[PDB]
């Protein structure tokens, strides 16, 4: 017989879709700090790194699926009567024009993925798929990137997966606006390799492996005491 | 043209959902997979490894590697308990943040049956008996080497054999348990003491292992409690 | 009549979908195709295309046909390099403009040979030695006409084929390399001075050229950073 | 890309609809089913059993085990009547919370044949007669013996049998009645009076049970009359 393993399996254990991000955004503002992004990583959210770095290389599909959801600010402004927002969330490949403003060339992507959302549809969805020069992510690297350098230690520019965008294409009214995209991540087709101790100490730095060293588990009085 | 219904629960995001996404880079061709060594496919391949267990877990040895060294006294009553821990593998703290503890604290439920394996790390010259003896769930822990050996137990001679492997059996109501807070002890005492050619000063040391049985299964993920942030990382 | 739900990405305009679009003008007969001479299916039939490349990349000379001429003196040192430029095909302004480079630019990816020829545009009664040397990536340029010879390399006799074709190898950890900024170096060395019968007064050329061979490909395509407007152009 | 019509109807949610609903909770597996001894798959297996009826109704009874004894007089007049209630087993407070009644009042509509059970519960040396009369519905309760004995009876003499079943056939103008408010009439009368060893003080007692016929069916689900609450319990 035995019991089944299936949500045991590397499959499983991985590909749940979780909030990576969010961030908010005005459809107003004085510079052209009107826009969201996020330098896609697997290394900001304790949970999914920790059980990421479970293993040593990984290989999967990115499957991102964005909650946009927009609320009307404040006062003193009168007969706002938007009409329906459309949001652009353009996904920035490795390598690809990164914009500086809300209205850069580079949100022209005349090779930058890009999906208009107008809201009270469906969230959007997109799916990045293993992009990596190399044949797999590398969660841990025990080497320089330029090995002159000491602050290069642990950073490969094989792990890097491209930038996401977000702002409005539209205002819709005069008055303040702001949106929250709240991505959610979601690995799809997941190979591992190499098998790794969970983290024990409490992570720092989200481009560090460094450490304050913890105890390896909970005390208890006696050798031979059973509470 | 073809007609088509609401089907209540259109239009929404479920996050447990496996629906096709579009491909965002689609005409891209990724690099071929390569034959990394290590392929793992399952969880239970790690919970399947041995891990040391720390049993010496008494305040101000969880931060040394004492933890995991059960010390054997050179002299003391026979019958006196070398150490004793409750078979709570997600819960108790002496198996909690091994391999198999960690991997439990992941799931809500589990099912099977734990192995367990003790190494003495004495002398070749060294001899001596243990009794391990297990207790089942309800029982309760036994209070002297008399009750130990009365119940299921072992005769562990560290002259014969360094190592004591011990299969810990699933015993429960339903198919399987909460991994949170009966499940069972294991008690080892001093059947008789460690007997060396009379010239040592130091002590010797225990090791303790615990792995999973290939009938070991998890039932429900869930978010591990021991990886905690306040915010994003960056 | 027929369920349906929502399945979220509709309604949606992803730029880089494939979805077929309603014809404005349906029930309009299109005019047949007509064989025009050229059919290009793929931009490797122009990158293995020969290019003429501008090596003579000296300040000045950009603005003139001498930018593709290389000299080579009537009477220099022995060992003297005749010229040198690194093998980056969409980096170094020496092959970047090229057709080969041309085409590397509208992409991110790129793998395969290089393919360089070298043709001597002196006298037919000229003759002469050439060391064309090339460095593997990381190894730097040579110095000297030693380190070249030490190195791969071949003794271009302009006496015995006024061309010669040279296969630059591929050699990277990965099966693709950004086209943006190692890669190697091409050298000629002077093995031997240009000899002529004892009456010439100006200098010979070298002529290159860059080409790419059959097992080249682009991976991602993107913008080219050559052409640039500030808005439309009507 | 496929055409698709509004279908009047969508974005609706129908209470009583059967359609598919998205699982909370997939890839989890659930404990296999256990073979439970009882395994009850229609309520009219409930309604096939006998239960206790409930006859002596007279206030003051109805919340002592003596509502379920007909009392037998030990003197009384020849041709008076046991008692007497009509065939409203959803209707007629006797039969209405009998476990067949129970089952009726969570329906609209019902048919089949009523099986009655008249149980002696006086000494086995006790003999007597009495006349079990069924009325037809519209006919009326009988007021004598000889009106019971002209119509459809049994003699049941206690001391041949100390049981009789009864079985109340389907007579009606539809297929199914409302189980709300003819039906008939039940009546029992002195035959002959209870005749016992002369010594004996107290009277002797009937028990009455009620039962559905294999004919059985009920149509229209609908809420109880009984259960009331004035929120949520909690």
């Amino acid at each position: 017989n035995y019991h089944s393993r299936s949500e045991s399996t590397v499959e499983n254990f991985l590909c749940r879709s979780a909030c990576v991000f969010y961030t908010t955004y005005r459809n107003h503002g004085t510079d052209g700090d009107n826009f969201g992004y996020w330098v896609i990583n697997t290394r900001q959210v304790a949970q999914l790194r920790r059980k990421l770095e479970m293993f040593t290389y990984a290989r999967f599909d990115l499957e991102l699926t964005f909650v946009i959801t927009s609320t009307q600010e404040q006062s003193t402004i009168q007969g706002q009567d938007s009409p329906v927002l459309t949001h652009q969330i353009m996904y920035v490949p490795p390598g690809g024009p990164v914009p500086t403003k809300v209205n850069s060339y580079s949100w022209q992507t005349s090779t930058n993925p890009s999906v208009f959302w107008t809201e009270g549809s469906a969230p959007p969805r997109m799916s990045i798929p293993f992009i990596s020069i190399g044949n797999a992510y590398s969660m841990f690297y025990d080497g320089w990137a330029k090995f002159d350098k000491q602050g290069t230690y642990g950073i490969n520019t094989l792990n890097n997966m491209g930038t996401l965008y977000m702002r409005h294409v539209n205002d819709g009214s005069p008055g303040p606006i702001v949106s929250t995209v709240r991505i959610y991540f979601k690995p799809k087709h997941v190979k591992t390799w190499v098998p790794r101790p969970p983290r024990l100490c409490q992570y720092q730095k989200a481009g560090n492996v460094n450490f304050e060293p913890t105890g390896v588990t909970e005390s208890r009085t006696d050798i031979t005491t059973m509470q | 043209g073809l007609p088509t219904m609401l089907t209540p629960g259109s239009n929404q995001f479920l996050t447990s959902d496996d629906f096709q996404s579009p491909s965002a880079m689609p005409q891209f061709d990724v690099t071929p997979e390569m034959d990394i060594p290590g392929q793992v496919n399952n969880l239970m391949e790690i919970a399947e490894v041995d891990s040391v267990v720390p049993v010496n877990n008494t305040e101000g040895k969880v931060l040394s590697i004492e933890s995991y060294q059960i010390p054997v006294q050179s002299n003391s009553t026979n019958g006196s308990q070398v150490f004793g821990f409750p078979l709570m593998p997600g819960a108790s703290s002496v198996l909690n943040r091994t391999l198999l503890g960690e991997i439990l604290n992941y799931y809500t439920h589990w099912s099977g049956s734990i192995k367990l394996t003790f190494m003495f790390c004495g002398s070749a010259m060294a001899t001596g008996k243990f009794l391990l003896a297990y207790s089942p769930p309800g029982a309760g822990a036994p209070t002297t080497r008399k009750e130990a050996m009365l119940g299921t137990h072992v005769i562990w001679d560290v002259g014969l054999q360094s190592s004591c492997v011990l299969c810990i059996p699933w015993i429960s109501q339903t198919h399987y348990r909460y991994v949170v807070v009966a499940g069972g002890y294991i008690t080892c005492w001093y059947q008789t003491n460690i007997v060396v050619p009379a010239d040592t000063q130091s002590d010797c040391k225990i090791l303790c292992f615990v792995s999973a049985c290939n009938d070991f299964s998890v039932r429900m993920l869930k978010d591990t409690p021991f990886i905690k942030q306040d915010n994003f990382y960056q």
